[PDB]
RNA sequence: GAAACUGCGAAUGGCUCAUUAAAUCAGUUAUAGUUUGUUUGAUGGUUACUCGGAUAACCGUAGUAAUUCUAGAGCUAAUACGUGCACCCCGAAAGGGAUGCAUUUAUUAGAUAGCGAUGAUUCAUGAUAACUCGACGGAUCGCACGGCCGCCGGCGACGCAUCAUUCAAAUUUCUGCCCUAUCAACUUUCGAUGGUAGGAUAGUGGCCUACCAUGGUGGUGACGGGUGACGGAGAAUUAGGGUUCGAUUCCGGAGAGGGAGCCUGAGAAACGGCUA
RNA sequence: UGUUACUUUGAAGAAAUUAGAGUGCUCAAAGCAAGCCUACGCUCUGUAUACAUUAGCAUGGGAUAACAUUAUAGGA
């Protein structure tokens, strides 16, 4: 049981981070926009 | 002393218990557990002084023992288990329910909840750090350690704990603008929007709060627990709303109570 | 017993100070282990404040050695103590500690040269051992004394506190600095 | 540490003077 | 050279003898000179940053830390090796004739060879670990006398 | 359910004020200089259908004037005691080595302005090479019985390890103490002040050792002497300022006829513990 | 960015004691209680507040005062 919540939490984890990870290059990518203009 | 004291005398207990200085040369000693000794409140003074469910020590233990007082969720048989600040205690068998709030005098109040209230409570981020294996980890202020925080949790936020899943619902960034109740010092219980953050490198920071009246009084940033994001608080306030009102003005109410009542 | 409290020193303006209090426990000192090399091994486990252990190394024979430059750590046999920066006693008397410069056996660390580099101090085996000799580099001070068997080493940890005798192999301006305190 | 000492003041001395020259030169050049 | 001791005097963790090059890594690493920045608003001077002496109680290239009060005082004794003592002028106010008078303390304090110091000389100290009987302090900045 | 083994506690409390004059202690700091049973939170890899030998109580031969003084014999238990299932390198890409956690050393990463924190750490933490003859990684107990066709499974108790937390300690920063100069120099061979390298310690440190330097304190009273001197919170009297007191119930320290030494333990230099 | 004293405000500060608010232990020294109506109870009942040398920490003020400094400007 514990060995399945330590790795069912550390998958979740993952994503949440790699989720985020687009933000960062997305949120960049729309942010050089202004340096253009 | 060869070691650890057991006891505590009377007249050494933290003034907000309010004992009386001749019950007895002796009083709870407070047991480890997830609040500091000065800022808890032992099981046996809320149901023996504040809720008078219990006369006496014997009869705390007994209520204690037959597994019908819960706090944060669990059950607990320790007579001096420290509750402390937003801790919520349940007590199944009258239906009742309680978070511990400080009054704007600074001593702990039972504030009743409703049912729906009493499945969460707020915590304050001590710390966040990698442990064992890289994983990153937090820890409260109420000794609970959460590992795989949200990445944008950082020291001194305020953490929504739900007390059945156990994990971090919602979380606040400590920032100016929020509303803040003080948990320590002469301003413990006071209620106010964070207006300032005044950082000295290498001393403590001082943090100026203003009152929803416009008074505007300091402490020190570990005094500090934020209640929400903006100006509501996520959690029920007592009567006084953490308003402190001065001696001239309360005397005004005492004598108009009296006109009336 | 030996104790580290400071009642019995001299106050910094030099007067005395009178005792108020008996020695306490959480104060105290211990005798010294005085590790020596000798092929009967023997380390006595000490507990210490807190429930904790503290290893007692009196005699040791090997030591887990690592060569910096190479990033090879190896177990060998500890040979001689050459010098000692503390106290030339210590070196007649064969003392393990810190700092201790020791002479170990190089022969584990040949058989890695050989087996790493291919060289003397199966196609695909051959295609990168010559790969690496390229980066290959070997000082000169350090290669003189493969011929003997020996290498020059220092004792980085406390054989009396953890019961083991490790350290690393001298190289660079440091084995310059203690060979010429050697050279007499 | 004579010549520690020596060097601060004779490299001092130096543009000490140097200074006074280029004042007076720039001096000399503002009054036209 | 700085090696004038019996033993061998460097940097604890900085490898020396490393075949790959320091040149581009930061203090400490590659072979490179350590040295870190004490906070509280304190600079590093140029002579523990590009110097080569070995001093393990040096707050900017060493093994301790700054932390505690900070105090401030003049140069009173610069005899002793890499140690002086500072002394500091203070007033002691008498309650009952309602005036002062003058009081001093004498503080030792370390001072790492990056500093020029001669007696009384205004000098700048902070709070460290024990470093000997005496010593809890060690020097951060030196104003000569007379600047 | 007596007894007995095992576990825990007996380091709190109570008593007293002898020693002690920058010492204790008070306010104020620091631990990036450490240990911490317990509480609380989290976290612990991809003969085994259950091992072994003892011992108490008990039983019965006793010794001694004698003591929770003591010897021998016969039995039998365990959560007692001792055991034991339990990515990188080499390489004819097969195969092999290492591969939990902890321990010890070394190399390496920990940026910038994928990549955490601080006023500030070669910090948290990662990877790698090895190392140790590692009290570690459950041979334990209660209650309830169910679900699948022998298998699977509930709620608890106790225990081991790691981090955080709590309960605390140790050491520690700054300032502050009565009378006395018919006490003016004191400290330093045998540590006095500092440096380097070690040893020891839970850990910093002349705490101790080796070597080196000659420092450290002082009419802003060092050093020494006196106290019918434990310190403080406080007490008496007080227009104000002040004078005197403070053994004693709260806090801190210290001691158990005088010294010293030590075992057990998370914690004692313990005294309703031991050794001289 | 010369360094301080002084002053202002604030933070932190054990309780007990002292001052002091509330309260008819019959009064009082005290204590920290109680009060309200007459129900299966209520007032979220109360258990305020000030003082607290000196030193330390942090804002505002810059008169008075102390120390430091000035012309081969190492000046802006
Ligand atoms: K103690
Ligand atoms: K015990
Ligand atoms: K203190
Ligand atoms: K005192
Ligand atoms: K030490
Ligand atoms: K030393
Ligand atoms: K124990
Ligand atoms: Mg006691
Ligand atoms: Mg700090
Ligand atoms: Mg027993
Ligand atoms: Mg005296
Ligand atoms: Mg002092
Ligand atoms: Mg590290
Ligand atoms: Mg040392
Ligand atoms: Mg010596
Ligand atoms: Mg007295
Ligand atoms: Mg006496
Ligand atoms: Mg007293
Ligand atoms: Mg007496
Ligand atoms: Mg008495
Ligand atoms: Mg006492
Ligand atoms: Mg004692
Ligand atoms: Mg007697
Ligand atoms: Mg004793
Ligand atoms: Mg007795
Ligand atoms: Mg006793």
């Amino acid at each position: 049981k514990r060995i399945a919540k330590a790795k069912s939490e550390a998958a979740d984890y993952q994503k949440l981070l790699a989720s985020r990870l687009k933000e960062q290059r997305e949120r960049r990518s729309e942010s050089l926009a202004k340096k253009r203009s | 002393a060869r070691g650890l004291k057991k006891h505590l005398k009377r007249l050494n207990a933290p003034k907000h218990w309010m004992l009386d200085k001749l019950g007895g040369a002796f009083a709870p000693k407070p047991s480890s557990g997830p609040h500091k000794s000065r800022e808890c409140l032992p099981l046996v003074i809320i149901l023996r002084n504040r809720l008078k469910y219990a006369l006496t020590y014997r009869e705390v233990i007994s209520i204690l023992m037959q597994r019908q007082v819960m706090v944060d969720g669990k059950v607990r048989t320790d007579k001096t288990y420290p509750a402390g600040f937003m801790d919520v205690v349940t007590i199944p068998k009258t239906n009742e329910s309680f978070r511990l709030l400080y009054d704007t005098k600074g001593r702990f109040r039972l504030h009743s909840l409703r049912d729906e209230e009493a499945k969460f409570k707020l915590c304050k981020v001590r710390s966040v750090q990698f442990g064992q294996k890289g994983i990153p980890y937090l820890n409260t202020y109420d000794g609970r350690t959460i590992r795989y925080p949200d990445p944008l949790i950082k020291a001194n936020d305020t953490i929504k704990l739900d007390l059945d899943s156990n994990k971090i619902v919602d979380f606040i960034k400590f920032d100016v603008g929020n509303v803040v109740m003080v948990t320590g010092g002469r301003n413990r219980g006071r209620v106010g929007i964070l207006k300032n953050r005044e950082k000295h490198k290498g001393s403590f920071e001082t943090v100026h709060i203003q009152d929803s009246q416009g008074h505007e009084f300091a402490t020190r940033l570990g005094n500090v627990f934020t209640l929400g994001k903006g100006s509501k608080p996520w959690v029920s306030l007592p009567k006084g709303k953490g308003i402190k009102l001065s001696i001239i003005e309360e005397a005004r109410k005492r004598m108009a109570a009296q006109s009336a009542t | 017993g030996i104790s580290r409290d400071s009642m019995h020193k001299r106050r910094a303006t030099g007067g005395k100070k009178k005792s108020w209090r008996k020695k306490r426990k959480y104060e105290l000192g211990r005798q010294p282990a005085n590790t020596k090399i000798s092929s009967n091994k023997t380390v006595r486990r000490i507990r210490v404040r807190g429930g904790n252990v503290k290893w007692r190394a009196l005699r040791l024979d090997t030591g887990n050695f690592s060569w910096g430059s190479e990033a090879v750590t190896r177990k060998t046999r500890i040979l001689d103590v050459v010098y000692n920066a503390s106290n030339n006693e210590l070196v007649r008397t064969q003392t393990l500690v810190k700092s201790a410069i020791v002479q170990v056996d190089a022969a584990p660390f040949k058989q890695w040269y050989l087996q790493h580099y291919g060289i003397d101090i199966s196609n695909h085996v051959v295609r990168k051992i010559e790969n690496r000799q390229a980066d290959r580099k070997l000082d000169s001070h350090l290669e003189e004394q493969f011929a003997s068997g020996r290498l020059l080493a220092c004792i980085s940890s406390r054989p009396g506190q953890c019961g083991r005798a490790d350290g690393y192999i001298l190289e660079g301006k440091e084995l310059e600095f203690y060979m010429k305190k050697l050279q007499k | 540490e004579k010549a520690r000492e020596k060097t601060l003041s004779d490299q001092f001395e130096a543009r000490r003077a140097k200074n006074k020259a280029s004042r007076e030169r720039k001096f000399a050049r503002r009054k036209k | 050279a700085e090696q004038t001791e019996k033993a061998f005097l460097k940097q604890p963790g900085v490898f020396l003898s490393s075949k790959k090059t320091g040149k581009g890594k930061r203090p400490g690493k590659g072979g490179n000179r350590y040295f870190k920045s004490i906070g509280l608003g304190f600079k590093t001077p140029r002579e523990a940053t590009e110097g080569t002496y070995i001093d393990k109680k040096c707050p900017f290239t060493g093994n301790v830390s700054i932390r505690g009060r900070i105090l401030a005082g003049t140069c009173h004794s610069a005899k002793m090796n890499r140690t002086i003592i500072v002394r500091r002028n203070y007033l002691h106010y008498v309650k009952k004739y309602q005036r002062y008078e003058k009081r001093h303390s004498n503080i030792p304090a370390h001072i790492s060879p990056c500093f020029r110091v001669k007696e009384g000389d205004h000098v700048t100290i902070g709070q460290c670990r024990p470093l000997s009987k005496t010593v809890r302090f060690n020097v951060l900045k030196v104003i000569p006398a007379g600047s």
